[PDB]
Order: C-alpha cells, then structure tokens, then sequence
RNA sequence: AGAGUGUAGCUUAAAAGCACCCAACUUACACUUAGGAGAUUCAAUUGACGCUCUGA
RNA sequence: ACCUCGGAGCAGAACCCAACCUCCGAGCAGUACAUGCUAAGACUUCACCAGUCAAAGCGAACCUUUGAUCCA
C-alpha cells in the first residue's frame, strides 16, 4: 500500500509538506518549492504520518 | 484658444492601433481545433507540387503581405521553385515586405512534420534574420 | 448531473460565465470561448453567444482524430457545433487626461 | 567517407534513373490504355 | 419532427455505397486544405463568418528560365541548398510588375480607402518613393505601412518617382483632435513639373506629424495624383482640417490617384516641440482607459461568497467612521 | 470524302492546381521529408498540322 | 442482500426525473512535487452543508472514486 509522509525542507526552514509513497519504496528525497526561501530546495522524508 | 478645443475622447481609426499597442483582442478560443486563432497576424506557407507560397494574413482573414514564387519578379532568379532554396528565398522576400509593411511580429502555426521540415526551418530562419519575429507579444489586459 | 447549455444563442454573457457544461464534446469552443478541465465551455469575453456549424480540423497531436480523418473519403469534411462569444464592448477608449 | 564528385555522380544517376523509369512507366501505361 | 435541410447537406454528394472503392484522405494536410476550402465556401447555415466578418514577355520568361536551368552552377547551388537571390533586383522587379496590387491590398487592410474615399478604391500605378532625410548621410524611407518617428519626419521628405503633371498630398488619417472623421493635411504640392518637386505649388506649408502622447499610432498617407491641367486651389488646425473625400470630389475630373505611400507615427519629443513652438498650444495627453470591471448587482446577503465580495463594491479603501 | 475538332493524364485554371516517379521511414502500403520531369500543333478571331467518328 | 459515491440501462429532442430496480467499480491507483499563490465572473445533484469551472495577475517550470462537527 501507500503511506503519507512528511517531507521536511533541507534548507533549514520549518517548512514541511505531505506526500504519498509506497511503504516498500525507499525513503524519499525530492526537489520542491520553498515558499519562505522562494526557491526550489531539497526535502527529505522525516517520519511516517499514516498508512493509507 | 480655438486650437486647444480637443474632444474628451480620442478616436483613433487605424485598424492596427490597438494591435500595435498590444491591447487588441485575440480570438482566444478554438482549443479543440487546429490551428489556434489567438493571433493578430499569421504566417501561412503553402507548398504546392510546383510552387512555394507564403502569406501574412490578419486574423479577420484579409491577406496582408504575400510572397509567391509564382510571380515572375522572384521566379526569374532561382533554379527550382519547389526546394529549400525556394523556401529560403521566399522567406527573405516576405521578411523584407513585412518590414516595409510594418509587420514586425507574426505567428507561425506548423504541424509537427512541417516544423521538422528543413525547408520550413530555413524559412523561419530567413524571416527571423530579416527582422520578423515569429512570436506575437502577449495581450495587455 | 444538471449538465447542458446554460446560455442559449443571443444571450448576453459576461466574461467568465459558463456557457455549457458537457460530458463529451457536444459543443466545441469557438471564438472567445474557453474550455475547462471538465470540458465546460465558458466565455472569455463579454458579448453575445452564437452557435454555428464549422469544419472540424483536429489538432495533429490528437492521434485518434487524425486516424479518423485519414480513414475518411477524399471529399468528406467533418462538421461540429461551435459556440462563439461576439464581443460587445471595445477593449477601451482613449481619453484626454491632461492638456500639458 | 565519400567525396564531392561521387556525390554529384550519385545525384546525376538518381536524376537519370528518374527520367528512365518515368519513360518506362509512361510507355507501360500507353500499352495498357492502347 | 424533422425540418428538411435548406440546401445541400455537406458530404452528401459523395455519399455512396462504394466506400471501399472511394479514395480516402491518406494524409492530414489534404484534409486540412479541403476543410479550409469548405470554410471559405458560403453556406446556408449559421457560420463564424456571418458574425465575425505580353506573349513576347511569356516567351522571354520561358527562355530565361531555360537559361537559368541550363546554368550548371545554379543547379549545383540549388541541389546543395546554398544559392541565394538578389533582394534589391527582386524588389525593383516586383515593384514594376505586381507591386501596385500588393500596395492596394495594404491600403485596404489599413483602411485608407474606406477612410479617405468612403470605400472607393484604386491602384497605385506609379512606384512612388518618399524618404525623410535623417541628418545628412541617410534618409529613412516611407514604404506602404512603414514606421517613422516624428523626429525623423520633422523636415519635408525627398520624393522620387519615375514618371512624367503631379499633385502630392500628405494627410494624417487619424490625427484629428476634435472631429473623429476629419483629418489634418500636412503638406501639399500641386502642379509638379515632371519629376522635380522643388517647383511645386506649396499651397499649404509643410507640417511635421504630431500624434498626441498615449493617443496610439497614427497612419499618415502620401497621395500622388496624375494631373491633366493645372487648377487654382482654394499653422492653424481649423484650416489644416479637411476631408480627402470631398477634396478629391472637387478635383476628380482632372486628377486621378496613381501613387500611395503610408507610414505609422508614434509619440516623440519632436511632437512636444511641434505642439509648443509653432502650434502654440498645450499638447494633449491621452491615456487608454479600459471600461470598469463588471460586477453583478450587490446582494444584501452574498451567500457563499468570500469576504472579498464587499471589497468588490466598496469605493474608498480608507477607513470611514460615519457619525463618529 | 465529310463532321467534331485540339493546354504534360484531368480541369465552364488562366501557363496554375491536382495528378505521376524515385531516394529515405516503413515486411509492405501509406504518411512525412527531400528531390524530378513535364504542355496551350504551325501561320495570320480565322486558315492549314494531328486525334475521334461517319464511308468506300 | 442493500444503505455513500461514481459510470451505464432510464427516460428518443434544455434540465429534472422510471424511486423501488439491473449491471459495473471506488473507498483508489498512476503521475507530478508550482500537479503553486492569488483572483473577475459563473455552474451546481432541485434547501443548506458540500461539490465544480475559471479569465486577468504573481511565481515556478517549459493530471487521468468518497465522510461534517466535536475531540485528540
Ligand atoms: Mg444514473
Ligand atoms: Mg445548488
């Protein structure tokens, strides 16, 4: 199944956004727009929010 | 002063006034149909069996500036009127005529294979080096 | 579903008004008529709504429509119903702001 | 790799075969119609 | 119920049972050409258009083409896609041959005919040439629809045309400031002897173009009329205003238009100079004002509307306090 | 001997558009892209050089 | 067995509807991580709740099936 995860910005900001990834799939690292920084920055998966 | 009697509302009757101000409307519909009508002037190329022809046509359908290799004045200077050389020559002639007619901006609507065509690439290059830009400015709302 | 035409021919329509809601492309967008993600037809300008029948030339990237049109006899032309908005007001006017 | 003279000869050969098979198809069609 | 068609239904003439024996559109472009032809063709149903609407010369041409083809260098260049074309020679030849027809198209598109002669057209037989001398070394030409600044058009232009009398006129079709239909004449030479222009009768002195700021782009027309026999004719706007329509009505018996060349003028500092120095008046400034945005009639209870609904109808953005 | 007479294959086209051929992509066809070849039968609307038909 | 939603029958021609009923599938999957932010004007399952579309603008790049409040 899929799990909702909290991608947390690697830019030092507290900005986090939620994505969906397969449980069997590896932890996610993804480029995403940082509104506070106003630039695309890397985000890393921190913790599993739920299992959907 | 009688010379300063100016009407409160000006009435510019030049058909190209708002188009050149980049304020006139473009027909923004027709999404399910090709080609799009969202232009003021369009570059249309007709490649027949023997002749290659180019038109600069307003949105209303009026043909504004044409260059046909059918015409003697141009066909008397090249070998074949149905090749890349003919396309480039007609493109340069049309670019000169567009500049003399004041049409600096245009829209070109090729099919994917027309765009991939080397002759059409040469025609676009000829137009852009002649001064005509094949991309109209956005409308100002 | 409550779909169908919301503005019949001759109806005055303001920019943004939904003209027709549809599941398929029963009516096609004409002049100054945009299409939503769900094929809803809305007015891009303020004016009068007109329904016409026009020759249908599908976008070349539309593979199914291109196949349909290539499987067609040499004299046939497809027709579709199009919805246009005939704009009423001009884009604007030039007004004397100052006599410098 | 290839040179310019051989390319020109290839183009001339293509043109001459164009003419030759054009005459061939023309005469075949003439026989058909006759 | 079914009302019968009011004419030939499309795709009815070819509607035959031999579909397999009927040649088909093997390609998209042939269908596109047919569809464009059909769209151009008139129809009995409502359509988008309803609402949004010598022998020796031939022999010489054939011989010249044969010579050009026979030239092996030309064939080699063409097959190598490297040949070029003399633009100046092509321009001159086109001007002589079919340039007047294209210039008539340009005039019709620019609305010169409908706005000057109320739709009455003609053909610019004489390949007229006008050019405003910029500085001393060069001179900006005035083609059919050119773009020339009033700074470059400050002084009167040099006119050349291979012909033999002539009346030359300049109008601003849309520069009028009071009456929409009228127009301003800028300079008018009459009874031109052949080609030389300095000997022309200067009835109205030369005026540079003066398009007001933010008033758009104005179209200025050089008219040239063939003249049979001279006729006596006749810095103030009331006397510079006139209508080419009735003006040429008063002279069409002996004058016939044979030349046109027109250009577009925008605002420039020379226009400030023109308005102040010699017109002696405050220059008008125009702004393109769009109509106010449409909002539906305000409701007492704007159900399901956002809070911005009230802002859509309030006029002043500053806080108000009523009686307090 | 007489009639119809006549633009490259077709054109109530006026030197054009469709047709036509190869080269590459196709098993192949097709598409597309590159190229190729083409005519108003001879003299002043008329007469005579060629084709079809009607006879021997 | 069903109870919500969606698609088809089931309504021949705006909408609405043959409830009950017949069949199918969804409590999603894939994709992207601007698949953002804002905002005229509209639609709407006949109330409300809810649910849709969207010009212009700003910013990046260059989408195809459900569940309120409270409470944690
Ligand atoms: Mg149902
Ligand atoms: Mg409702």
């Amino acid at each position: 199944k899929n799990i909702l995860v909290r991608m947390v910005s690697e830019a030092g900001t507290g900005f986090c956004f939620n994505t969906k990834r397969n449980r069997l799939r590896e932890k996610l690292t993804l480029l995403h727009y940082d509104p506070v920084v106003k630039q695309r920055v890397l985000f890393v998966e921190k913790k599993k929010i739920r299992s959907l | 002063v009688e010379n300063e009697a100016v009407a409160p509302e000006f009435t510019n009757r030049n058909p190209r006034n708002l188009e050149l101000l980049s304020v006139a409307r473009k027909e923004r519909g027709w999404r399910t149909v090709f080609p799009s009508r969202e232009f003021w002037h369009r570059l249309r190329v007709i490649r027949t069996q023997h002749h290659v022809e180019a038109l600069v046509e307003h949105q209303n359908g009026k043909v504004v500036v044409s260059a046909s290799t059918r015409e003697w004045a141009i066909k008397k200077h090249l070998y074949s009127t149905r090749n890349v050389v003919a396309c480039e020559s007609i493109g340069r002639v049309l670019a000169q005529r567009c500049l003399e007619a004041g049409i600096n901006f245009m829209v070109y609507q090729p099919t994917p294979w027309e765009a991939a065509s080397d002759s059409m690439k040469r025609l676009q290059s000829a137009m852009t080096e002649g001064g005509v830009v094949l991309r109209e400015p956005q409308r100002i709302y | 579903r409550r779909q169908g035409i919301k503005k019949m021919e001759g109806h005055y329509v303001h920019a943004g008004n939904i003209i027709a809601t549809q599941r398929h492309f029963r009516w096609h967008p004409g002049a100054h008529v945009g299409v939503g993600k769900n094929k809803c037809l809305y007015a891009l300008e303020e004016g009068i709504v007109r329904y016409t029948k026009e020759v249908y030339v599908p976008h070349p990237r539309n593979t199914e429509a291109v196949d349909l049109i290539t499987r067609l006899p040499k004299g046939a032309v497809l027709y579709k119903t199009f919805v246009h908005v005939v704009p009423a007001k001009p884009e604007g006017t030039f007004k004397l702001v100052a006599m410098l | 790799e290839l040179t310019f003279e051989e390319t020109e000869r290839r183009a001339l050969l293509l043109k001459k075969w164009s003419l030759y098979k054009q005459q061939e198809r023309k005469m075949e069609r003439d026989t058909i119609r006759a | 119920r079914r009302t019968p068609p009011l004419g030939p239904m499309p795709n009815s003439d070819i509607d035959l049972s031999n579909l397999e024996r009927l040649e088909k559109y093997r390609s998209f472009d042939r269908y596109r050409r047919r569809a464009e032809q059909e769209a151009q063709a008139p129809h009995w149903w409502r359509t988008y258009r309803e609402y949004f609407g010598r022998t020796q010369q031939l022999l010489e041409r054939k011989q010249a083409i044969q010579e050009l083809r026979a030239n092996v260098e030309e064939e080699r260049a063409a097959r190598l896609r490297t040949a070029s074309v003399p633009l100046d020679a092509v321009r001159a030849e086109w001007e002589r041959t079919c340039g007047p027809y294209h210039k008539q198209r340009l005039a019709e598109y620019y609305g010169l005919y409908r706005d000057l002669f109320h739709g009455a057209t003609f053909v610019p037989r004489v390949p007229l040439h006008v050019a405003y001398a910029v500085g001393e070394d060069d001179l900006m030409p005035v083609y059919c629809g050119n773009e020339v600044t009033p700074t470059e058009a400050a002084q009167a232009p040099e006119v050349t045309y291979e012909a033999e009398l002539w009346t030359l006129l300049l109008t601003s079709l849309d520069g009028h400031l009071l009456e929409p239909d009228a127009e301003y004449l800028h300079w008018l030479l009459t009874n031109i002897p052949g080609n030389r222009v300095a000997e022309g009768q200067v009835t109205c002195p030369y005026l540079p173009p003066f398009p007001a700021r933010g008033s758009g782009i104005h179209r200025l027309a050089f008219l040239l009329f063939k003249q049979d026999q001279p006729i006596d004719f006749s810095y103030q706007l009331a006397q510079r205003t006139f209508r080419t329509f009735d003006f040429y009505k008063k002279h069409q018996e002996t004058m016939t238009p044979a030349g046109l060349s027109f250009f577009q003028c925008r605002w420039d500092d020379s226009v400030t100079y023109i308005f102040h120095q010699l017109l002696d008046m405050r220059e008008p400034v125009f702004e393109f004002v769009r109509p106010p945005p449409y909002h539906p009639k305000q409701k007492r209870f704007p159900h399901r509307q956002p809070l911005r609904y009230l802002d859509r109808y309030r006029d002043s953005h500053e806080p108000t306090y009523g009686i307090y």
